[PDB]
């Protein structure tokens, strides 16, 4: 497969290394998503693993309902393909501003969902790594869908930690900060944090922007606050939701909530603030969603933001002065079709 | 915020 077989139709999306487009498979008249990454962005240990491990948690997880599936990979000699699952009910960061907090049952149907995904990621011993609301989509239904897996650890055997530096920094764990290897549990603090912005409207860490000093407006001061600074619950907030925020944003992560090794996903499951949550319902997809997404004209773009729709549907020209320089040899074997 | 929601590795 390769790019001949595919009718691009809209840009819908932007990341650091890939633009994101609607494309039609000509043979089926099926509509995906295309993630077109550079390979001129690509140049360090730390890029060709993102897409390796990008590709290989694609196939071996991504089969749950809570996770984008992988139609193919392809190449020219300048850029990966890979053809994803259209999703089209937008990201929890467009849905967050346009309501600036969310209701507690609505938080609590949304991060059940993320648990689930979380801890089907778990049991195949992959560690997520960069949970944020930009990376947690809705669908056309109003069930959410885990997307960006290039931070992804993989291969953990049960009861192993990592060691790397990465992540986002509003969502980074204590434990990556302290420089102490880590297992799943930095996973648990994210949705914390995630939590936390549903039902609050902002980071709990959101002071680190808007302070006087220029030096307070750093990953570091972030950092340090994320250590030493105690997060304070608002007011508003339920007994039930305090304490599920508190649980989660433990700063220890032996005594977290969702980390002990043996009973962890079943302690999420007995906390109070998951109390009527019928989890084998919700892993069906037969617990009704709190808010359908708006879904209008051919292809659903409502809920893209207008700066992707409006640019123009191309791929940019290269410039061989740059195609010539690229080791071809690091993208061998990257082409994949999924056994339907 | 800042847009330290930007991810990174190291």
């Amino acid at each position: 497969l390769g790019l001949q077989d595919f009718d691009l139709l809209r840009v819908i999306g932007r990341g650091s290394y890939a633009k994101v487009l609607l494309v039609r498979l000509k043979k089926t008249d099926r509509i995906y998503a295309m993630k077109v990454v550079k390979k001129e962005l690509v140049n360090d240990d730390e890029d060709i693993d993102w897409v390796q491990t990008e590709k290989h948690v694609f196939e071996q997880a991504s089969n749950h309902p809570f996770l984008v599936g992988l139609h193919s990979c392809f190449q020219t000699e300048s850029r990966l393909f890979f053809v994803i699952e259209y999703v089209n009910g937008g990201d929890l960061m467009f849905h967050m501003q346009r309501q600036r907090k969310l209701p507690e049952e609505h938080a609590r149907f949304y991060s059940a969902e993320i648990s689930l995904a979380l801890n089907y990621l778990h049991e195949r011993g992959i560690i997520y790594r960069d949970l944020k609301l930009d990376n947690v989509l809705l669908d056309s239904e109003g069930h959410i869908k885990l997307t960006d897996y290039g931070m992804c650890k993989e291969g953990l055997r049960p009861g192993d930690t990592t060691s790397t530096f990465c992540g986002t920094p509003n969502y980074i764990a204590p434990e990556i900060l302290r420089g102490e290897d880590y297992g799943f549990s930095v996973d648990w603090w994210a949705l914390g944090v995630l939590m936390f912005e549903m039902m609050a409207g902002r980071s709990p860490f959101d002071i680190v922007g808007s302070s006087d000093n220029p030096d307070q407006n750093t990953e570091d001061y972030l950092f340090q606050v994320i250590l030493e600074k105690q997060i304070r619950i608002p007011r508003s907030l339920s007994v039930k939701a305090a304490s599920v925020l508190k649980s989660f944003l433990n700063k220890d992560p032996k005594e977290r909530l969702g980390c002990h090794p043996q009973t962890g996903f079943a302690d999420i499951q007995g906390h109070p603030f998951f109390r009527n949550v019928d989890w084998d319902m919700m892993e069906q997809k037969q617990v009704v969603p709190p808010f359908k997404p708006n879904i209008s004209g051919e292809f659903g773009l409502d809920n893209f933001d207008s700066q992707f729709t409006n640019e123009p549907v191309q791929l940019t020209p290269d410039d061989d002065d740059i195609v010539r320089k690229i080791d071809q040899s690091e993208f061998e074997g990257f082409e994949y079709i999924n056994p339907l | 915020k800042k847009s330290l929601r930007q991810s990174f590795r190291r």
